[PDB]
């Protein structure tokens, strides 16, 4: 055996006994079954980095929507974006930021 | 079409622009597509029972557009000698 | 959350083919994928509710520009309006079902995570293809899945016919996508301007429509393109079923009813001979996934005279894509479960009973097919019927033919689709390896897509679903009659003895051997001519010896 | 040669000269692809033709 | 009338008519029963009544 | 595994597929298996199914015996015009 | 050829003559049924004394 | 599992004489291994082109033709079968 | 597949049925007179 | 007519041949096994009515006939188990040859690893 | 199943021929022509002239109706006249070439409308 | 699966190959 050998990673036990693949070569996505000891870790540390990137997007994105008109009712955007415009419906009545009718023509 | 002319608009231009009607829908039956359009987008799942009324309308006039469609195609190939009268 | 609904996906695949991706292994990157498409298909239902039911759109500008030399200005901007917002909740939700399933499928596979990180990829530039607001954005999203598509189909790369089948699917678009970047030429120069809003043309100057149609039935595959689909199958199933439901196919329709500048006589006659054609040949096969192949792109061509009938039409053509996403992936899966189940056997002369799959397996072909024939009150149901009756009261004459092509056409596909579930299910048994698959994944991902079956069906695509178009009794029920018809005849299971008609259609008309021999071995030829009589024989000067 | 029971053996050999096609051929299947890939060539230049034949009825019949 | 020449394949491909391996009728259209009388009974509650 | 045994030149079935739970027809034994997930998740999804099916064929069955001309034409002369 | 054992009816002749007439009349109504359409939606109005009291 | 992708001696054996004893002709006393398909067995040249094809049926292959014309008896199938990877 | 007599006859025997149905259609009475007719009809129950 | 490898085959092998070809054409054209087994027994009782001729004449005519139907009913579409050639298994993921390894290749011989001139 | 047999294809030991890159040599068994039918035995034996003349009637078999009913079929076979407009929504309508409201032989101007969907390729100047 | 669910260890440990063909020597630093 060679002397870099030992250095090397078994195969997992993903892969089938019988199946050989040069475990010397290295990819950039992992390679041939790869199954890492401390995997359940990372894969709690790359949610969190995802989750951070996740936060990062929803504020650009409600920082930068651009709504030209009115919306016809309530939509969920009112709830966590402030440059959402009060709902003017079919019949062009203005309407409250809760999607109601104003008073003068409710019940 | 002077034998069976259109009848009044009964949707102005104002009103058809807040319903967003599309501009090939802003026919002789504008407003009951402006009823039905209305009722569908915010009744959710059940909106064939509790807007089966304003569907019911909306296809009606559109009944009556397709029945003075008939008869203004009748007239014309009766004036052009195409039907024998 | 807006953003949310493109940029997600193609972070999954980021993810999934880096070398973080070496940290987390198959196990690890099976759990990004299916979260990251979980989020994103959120974010489009979000979407979905807020600019299709209460018509609000929204501009992102999003990386500021892109390029602007002279009048010639590309931004990175995007625009969520009501078309936008139905191609993403379709994506979105058929990639995250997709994505389920292979992180199953794909499981025995060595490298896993990196397939997982190329459909990733996939989806995301569908989701940039149909969310950008200008043409060169949206040719980001156009060469993107053709790129992710030329990796997916040739993945087992070891395989000859498959990396053949990647070049062959490269090739057959590059002319199509040639001639769609020169209409885009002739766009920008008679209107000045590359965004959709800015872009409304009444009177063209003809080559527009021509090579902007030209640049669709590439990536539609309609007749003279449609060679590189049914070569497509080299790729494993998850692949085809999202090349054949949400991504891909449908962005030539996509662009055409976007843009509807199209002249009605080429589109009409290019979407009828496609159906019929793609009818007959999808009859004569017995590839299990040829056959699934074949209907697609028959539905393609009915989706294509639907939006030449006209704005109404393009209506019915976008409703048509978003239910044929549905059942089309679930088919796809179903299939993939039943070759599964038989030992990787893909021939329907080696299937019969019902011991090779799960209850669920033969559910969903059973649902699936009954939607793509037009079974009344499902799915496939209200659309088909919307485009077939929208094509029997149109005043074009070219119409009149395009309308039988089409009657004819869904006779033929109640036969196929019903000879499919018979040797699938119906006959004795003619395989040997019976190994059903039971697994929770797979079968979640097919009730995911029979939701939305229904989903069509309670709440319509548009609002032309319970719209009467004014028809006889006798115009309107005979599709029922044609579906009867095509059943009747595949459970009789009865063949014609014109044995040359057979071999005709069934080798698919000869058109990859004809065009095997017309441009392809003439450009080799002219290569040669090129080098040797020109580079080294006219042009070349030689030595004086002393 | 271990899989030659298996799989098939390299005895029998592909048939195929590997010649140049005939110049007929070639020539006539040019031509076809000349006519076909670029039609908007001859399209402009019917275009052309019929905007010049116009012009010369109005030149003709103008001054008589 | 002789048929029965050239290795029997019925005999020896008998084992392809078990009945673990043919199309099971009890489970070809699973819950339609169960729509089928929800339907009823909506039907019932509905519109024949009120 | 695969899902059938199959016995070979009139051997004797071995003991552990023998009983009750078995089928045995030709000499090709099988085991009568019940899945749980599987049966309720398709019966729960084809009763959906069904229940979509019939329930919007009950909301349209009078424009699809008749026509859409006759039952309008017929909801026109009964019923009134405007 | 024999039907499937467990659907003997599909190798009946009486179900192959019904695919065949049922397959034979609906090809024949493809081509026959889009004039008498448009004939009936031409003679709802025609024969309308509201519209053409000539026609009766 | 055993063997290095070839299937075991005897099962082959065993799953040989079963396919080989489906013929009227047959007594099937006289069926054992290296016994000649047409010496001994009484088989002609069909019976034995259906005797192959059944074999291919039963271990699941792809026979090559110059292969399939060299079987001439129960040994030598047994000691063919023996030899594929791909037997299943 | 499956060569059939019996469908290949019924082929001819529901071309036949449909052109007959095809004359029944043309000579029908119009959907305004069918209407009002069985209107009448149920107003004398 | 047969390939030239047929053509070059012993008179007992090319009777067989063409036996064995038009049983696996007979599968390649039926819907399936259960309607390929009659078909099958048809194919022998053919093979049967010619098996006691002497003239060699008569022979050659009725094989060239026979090679000739097989030639024009090839299935443009055959049916192939999977995982061999001409299947739709083989050759996916064959295992890596092996493959040789240098390592620290930049650290042998540094300050000399350019192209001469 | 990973690591399934393939076989390997032999390395030329003769003279090449001078035109050998139209043969796809991966390195398992078999290798293929370059463009696939280019070469070789097509499926099910066909040939180039079987299929040019089973196209020379199938083509004009095809285009056969699509020429009848573009020439001896017009707008007036139709029981009903296109959907009608107000004046001010109809004339940006038909003002698109594309529009299905040119074939309303009942307008007033169905003629100069027809005039004016001519399709024109080059623009003039 | 190994140990019998998807929710186990994994099963590998060192180098999953060698980046640039660099191989530590007697644990030095490259
Ligand atoms: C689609 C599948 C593609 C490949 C199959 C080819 C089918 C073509 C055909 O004509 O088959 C009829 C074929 C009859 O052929 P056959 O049984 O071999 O010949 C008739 C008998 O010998 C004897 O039968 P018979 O004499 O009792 O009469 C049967 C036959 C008339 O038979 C004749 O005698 C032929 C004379 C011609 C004029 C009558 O009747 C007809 O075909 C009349 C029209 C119905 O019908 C079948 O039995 C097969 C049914 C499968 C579906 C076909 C139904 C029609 C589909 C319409 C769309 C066409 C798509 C193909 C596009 C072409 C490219
Ligand atoms: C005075 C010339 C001195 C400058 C060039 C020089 O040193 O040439 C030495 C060198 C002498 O080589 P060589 O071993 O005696 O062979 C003579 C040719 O290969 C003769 O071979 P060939 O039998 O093919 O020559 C016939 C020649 C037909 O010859 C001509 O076209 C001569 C007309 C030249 C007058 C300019 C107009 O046609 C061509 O080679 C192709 C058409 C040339 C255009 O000439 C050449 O390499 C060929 C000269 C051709 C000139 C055109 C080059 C195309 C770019
Ligand atoms: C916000 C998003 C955050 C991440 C969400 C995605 C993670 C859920 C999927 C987890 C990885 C799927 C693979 C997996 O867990 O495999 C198992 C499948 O696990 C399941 O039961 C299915 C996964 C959970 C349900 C699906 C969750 C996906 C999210 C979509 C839900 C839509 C409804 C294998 O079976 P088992 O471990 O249950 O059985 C072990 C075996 O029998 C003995 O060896
Ligand atoms: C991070 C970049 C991707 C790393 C993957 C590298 C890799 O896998 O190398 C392959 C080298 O192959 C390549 O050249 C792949 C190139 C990948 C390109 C990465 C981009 C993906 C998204 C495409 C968008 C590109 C831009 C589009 C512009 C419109 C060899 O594959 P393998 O031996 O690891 O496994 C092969 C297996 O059989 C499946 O193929
Ligand atoms: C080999 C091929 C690989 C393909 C890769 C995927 C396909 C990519 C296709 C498109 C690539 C475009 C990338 C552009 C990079 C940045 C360009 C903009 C630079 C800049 O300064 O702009 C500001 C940066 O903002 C921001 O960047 C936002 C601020 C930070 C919040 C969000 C963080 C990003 C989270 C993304 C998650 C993963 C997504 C993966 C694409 C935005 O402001 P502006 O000056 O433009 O002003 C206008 C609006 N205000
Ligand atoms: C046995 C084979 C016969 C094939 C025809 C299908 C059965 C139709 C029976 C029939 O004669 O119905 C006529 C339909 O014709 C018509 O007026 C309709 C012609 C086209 C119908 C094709 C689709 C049939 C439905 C499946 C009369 O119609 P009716 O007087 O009963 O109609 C008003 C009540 N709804
Ligand atoms: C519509 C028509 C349009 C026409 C457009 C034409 C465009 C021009 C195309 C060609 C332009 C490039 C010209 C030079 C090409 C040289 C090609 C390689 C020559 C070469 O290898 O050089 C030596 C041999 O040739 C030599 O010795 C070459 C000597 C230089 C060649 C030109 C000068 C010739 C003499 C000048 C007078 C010509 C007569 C004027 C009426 C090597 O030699 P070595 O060192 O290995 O061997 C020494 C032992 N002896
Ligand atoms: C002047 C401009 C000329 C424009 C047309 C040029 C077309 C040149 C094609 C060069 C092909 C060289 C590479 C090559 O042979 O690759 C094949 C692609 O086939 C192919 O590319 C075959 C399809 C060729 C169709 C070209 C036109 C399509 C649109 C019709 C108008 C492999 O693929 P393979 O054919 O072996 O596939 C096998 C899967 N089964
Ligand atoms: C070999 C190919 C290379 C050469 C191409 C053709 C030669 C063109 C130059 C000679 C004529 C120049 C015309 C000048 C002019 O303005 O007169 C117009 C001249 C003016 O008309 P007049 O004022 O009434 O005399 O006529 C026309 O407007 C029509 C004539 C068109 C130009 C000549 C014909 C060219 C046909 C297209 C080229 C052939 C394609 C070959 C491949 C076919 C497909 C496979
Ligand atoms: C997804 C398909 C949509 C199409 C729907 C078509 C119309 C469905 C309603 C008609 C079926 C009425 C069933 C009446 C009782 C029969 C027995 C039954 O359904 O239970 C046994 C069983 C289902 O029992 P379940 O799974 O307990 O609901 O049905 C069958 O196996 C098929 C027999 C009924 C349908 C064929 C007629
Ligand atoms: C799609 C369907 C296509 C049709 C395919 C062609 C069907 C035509 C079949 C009829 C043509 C013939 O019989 S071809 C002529 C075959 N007959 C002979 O050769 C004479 C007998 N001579 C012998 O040497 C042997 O008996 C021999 C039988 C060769 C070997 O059997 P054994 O070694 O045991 O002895």
């Amino acid at each position: 055996e060679p002397s870099w050998a030992k250095q090397l990673a078994p195969k997992s036990g993903l892969c089938p006994p019988e199946f050989h693949y040069n475990r010397e070569i290295w990819y950039p996505h992992g390679g041939f079954y790869c199954d890492p000891k401390g995997w359940r870790k990372n894969t709690l540390l790359t949610l969190g980095g995802i989750g951070v990137l996740l936060y990062m997007t929803f504020s650009y994105s409600t920082a930068n929507e651009v709504r030209h008109m009115p919306p016809k009712g309530w939509i969920p955007s009112i709830m966590w974006n402030s440059n959402v415009p009060d709902p003017v419906d079919f019949r062009g009545r203005k309407l409250n930021r809760d999607g109601t009718l104003p008073e003068g023509e409710s019940s | 079409a002077d034998r069976f002319p259109p009848p009044p608009m009964k949707a102005t231009q104002e009103q058809m622009d807040a319903a967003d009607v599309p501009y090939h829908y802003r026919d002789y039956c504008a407003h009951m597509y402006i009823d039905y359009k209305e009722c569908r987008l915010t009744s959710g799942f059940s909106w064939r029972t509790k807007c089966a009324h304003e569907l019911h309308a909306y296809n009606k006039c559109e009944y009556k557009e397709f029945k003075r469609r008939v008869a203004i195609a009748i007239e014309e190939k009766r004036r052009r000698g195409l039907i024998a009268a | 959350m807006f953003l949310l609904s493109v940029f997600f996906p193609l972070l999954g695949g980021l993810v999934n083919t880096s070398p973080i991706a070496r940290f987390l292994g198959h196990r690890g990157s099976s759990i990004i994928a299916i979260g990251c498409m979980v989020v994103a298909f959120i974010s489009s239902v979000v979407i979905y509710y807020e600019v299709v039911f209460m018509g609000c759109a929204v501009s992102v500008d999003v990386f500021g520009t892109w390029f602007s030399v002279g009048t010639f200005h590309a931004g990175w901007t995007f625009n969520f309006d009501l078309l936008t917002a139905n191609m993403l909740f379709t994506v979105t939700g058929v990639s995250m079902a997709v994505h389920m399933y292979a992180c199953d499928y794909m499981r025995q596979d060595p490298h896993l995570n990196l397939f997982l990180g190329y459909l990733s990829y996939f989806t995301g530039f569908m989701c940039v293809l149909v969310a950008a607001d200008n043409l060169l954005v949206m040719l980001v999203g156009w060469e993107g899945i053709g790129v992710c598509s030329y990796l997916l189909i040739g993945y087992w790369s070891h395989r000859l016919s498959a990396v053949k089948s990647a070049q062959k699917a490269i090739l057959v678009n590059r002319v199509s996508d040639g001639l769609l970047m020169w209409g885009v030429l002739w766009v920008w120069y008679h209107l000045g301007s590359l965004e959709y809003d800015l872009l409304n043309v009444y009177s063209a100057s003809g080559f527009v429509g021509l090579s902007i149609l030209i640049g669709a039935m590439g990536k539609s595959a309609q007749i003279l393109f449609h060679v590189w689909l049914a070569d497509a199958m080299e790729g494993p199933t998850p692949v085809s079923a999202l090349i054949h439901a949400a991504t891909l196919v449908t962005a030539g329709v996509y662009l055409l009813v976007r843009l509807h500048i199209h002249d009605e006589m080429f589109v009409i006659i290019v979407g009828s001979l496609t159906a019929f054609m793609a009818g007959v040949f999808g009859a004569t096969q017995s590839d299990l996934k040829r056959v699934i192949a074949y209907s697609t792109c028959s539905q393609l061509g009915y989706m294509m005279v639907s939006l030449g009938l006209g704005e109404t039409g393009g209506e019915a053509s976008m409703g048509h894509l978003m239910t044929h996403a549905s059942f089309k992936a679930a088919l796809f899966l179903a299939a993939g479960m039943v070759i599964s189940g038989n030992g990787g056997n893909q021939h329907i002369a080696r299937y019969g009973g019902s011991a090779h799959s799960a209850m669920f397996t033969m559910l969903t072909l059973m649902v699936a097919s009954l939607s793509l024939i037009g079974w009344p009150e499902l799915s496939g149901f209200y659309s088909k019927e919307t485009i077939l009756n929208l094509a029997a009261i149109c005043a074009d004459p070219i119409a009149d033919v395009a309308h039988t092509l089409l009657l004819l056409t869904a006779m033929l596909t109640s036969a196929y689709t019903t000879k499919l579930f018979y040797q699938c299910f119906m006959v004795d048994f003619s395989g040997s390896s019976v190994t059903p698959v039971r697994n929770v994944l797979p079968i979640l991902a097919m009730a995911i897509l029979l939701l939305d079956i229904m989903l069509k069906v309670w709440v319509g695509t548009n609002l032309l679903s319970g719209m009467l178009f004014f028809l006889p009794w006798g115009v309107k029920t005979l599709p029922f009659g044609l579906m009867v018809a095509g059943i009747l005849t595949a459970t009789a299971a009865v063949g014609s003895e014109r044995f040359t008609l057979i071999r005709f259609c069934g080798s698919r008309w000869g058109f990859d051997q004809l065009f095997a021999r017309s441009p392809v071995n003439p450009i080799f030829d002219l290569g040669r001519i090129t080098w040797a009589i020109g580079d080294r024989g006219l042009l070349s000067v030689g030595n004086l010896r002393a | 040669t271990s899989l030659d029971h298996v799989f098939g053996d390299n005895s029998n050999k592909l048939n195929y000269n590997f010649e140049p096609m005939g110049m007929g051929s070639l020539f006539i299947r040019t031509m076809v692809m000349v006519g076909v890939f670029f039609f908007p060539v001859f399209i402009m230049i019917n275009d052309d033709y019929k905007y010049t034949s116009f012009l010369d009825k109005v030149a003709a019949a103008k001054a008589a | 009338m002789p048929k029965v020449v050239g290795f029997q394949w019925e005999r020896y491909e008998a084992w392809r008519h078990h009945p673990l391996l043919q199309f099971n009728k009890r489970n070809a259209f699973p819950g339609v029963g169960i729509g089928f009388a929800a339907f009823l009974a909506y039907v019932a509650y509905d519109k024949s009544q009120p | 595994a695969n899902a059938y045994h199959r016995t070979y030149n009139g051997k004797p079935v071995p003991p552990e597929l023998q009983g009750a739970d078995y089928i045995t027809y030709a000499g090709v034994t099988m085991k009568k298996e019940f899945h749980l997930f599987d049966t309720v998740l398709s019966k729960l999804i084809g009763a959906g199914a069904t229940f979509t099916c019939l329930y919007h064929f009950y909301l349209n069955a009078e424009e699809h015996w008749h026509g859409d001309i006759y039952f309008f034409e017929k909801d026109v002369q009964q019923n009134g015009w405007d | 050829v024999k039907p499937p054992r467990v659907f003997p009816i599909l190798g009946s002749p009486g179900y192959q003559f019904f695919a065949g007439l049922w397959t034979g009349a609906m090809l024949t109504f493809i081509f026959t049924s889009k004039p008498l359409g448009r004939k009936e939606v031409e003679d709802l109005v025609k024969y309308d004394p509201a519209y053409f009291p000539e026609y009766a | 599992g055993f063997g290095g992708g070839f299937l075991d001696k005897d099962s082959v054996t065993e799953r040989v004489l079963h396919v080989t004893k489906h013929f009227e002709k047959i007594d099937a006393s006289k069926v054992s291994p290296a016994a000649s398909f047409e010496k001994d067995l009484g088989l002609d040249s069909l019976d034995v082109v259906e005797l192959v094809m059944a074999l291919e049926e039963e271990f699941g292959l792809e026979i090559p033709d110059a292969e399939a014309d060299k079987i001439a008896s129960v040994g030598d199938a047994i000691n063919y079968i023996c030899s594929n990877p791909m037997a299943k | 597949g499956v060569f059939s007599r019996y469908y290949n006859t019924g082929l001819l025997c529901g071309v036949a049925v449909a052109s007959g149905i095809s004359i029944w259609w043309y000579n029908r009475e119009s959907i305004y007179v069918r209407v009002k007719s069985d209107l009448e009809k149920e107003g004398k129950t | 007519m047969a390939s030239e490898v047929v053509l070059a085959l012993p008179h007992k092998l090319r009777v067989m041949r063409m036996y064995r070809t038009g049983l696996k054409e007979l599968i390649n054209w039926s819907a399936n096994r259960h309607e390929w087994y009659p078909r099958a027994y048809a194919l022998r009782q053919e093979f049967e009515d010619s098996k006691a001729l002497t003239d060699r004449e008569e022979i050659r005519k009725k094989l060239e006939h026979g090679e000739e139907l097989l030639a024009r009913f090839r299935h443009w579409e055959p049916l192939i188990k999977p995982e061999f050639v001409g299947g739709t298994a083989y050759s996916i993921n064959p295992a890596q040859p092996k493959l040789k390894f240098i390592p620290n290749y930049d650290a042998m011989d540094e300050y000399k690893k350019g192209d001469h001139l | 199943g990973a690591g399934a047999p393939v076989k390997l294809a032999p390395r030329p030991d003769k003279p090449l021929p001078t035109w050998y890159e139209l043969w796809w040599d991966n390195g398992y068994y078999p290798g293929q022509p370059a463009a696939d039918f280019m070469f070789g035995a097509w499926p099910g034996n066909m040939t180039e002239t079987y299929y040019l003349r089973f196209w020379s009637v199938f083509g004009l078999a095809l285009a056969a109706p699509f020429y009848y009913v573009a020439n001896f079929t017009d707008e007036t076979r139709m029981p009903m006249v296109p959907q009608q407009y107000p004046a001010e929504v109809r004339d940006v309508l038909v003002q698109r070439r594309n529009s299905m409201l040119k074939h309303d032989f009942s307008a007033p101007d169905f003629k100069e409308v027809k005039d004016r969907a001519k399709i024109y390729w080059t623009p003039m100047y | 699966y190994p140990g019998g669910s998807f929710w186990s260890e994994g099963t590998q440990t060192g180098k999953n190959g060698f980046l640039f063909g660099e191989v530590p020597i007697n644990g030095q630093p490259r």
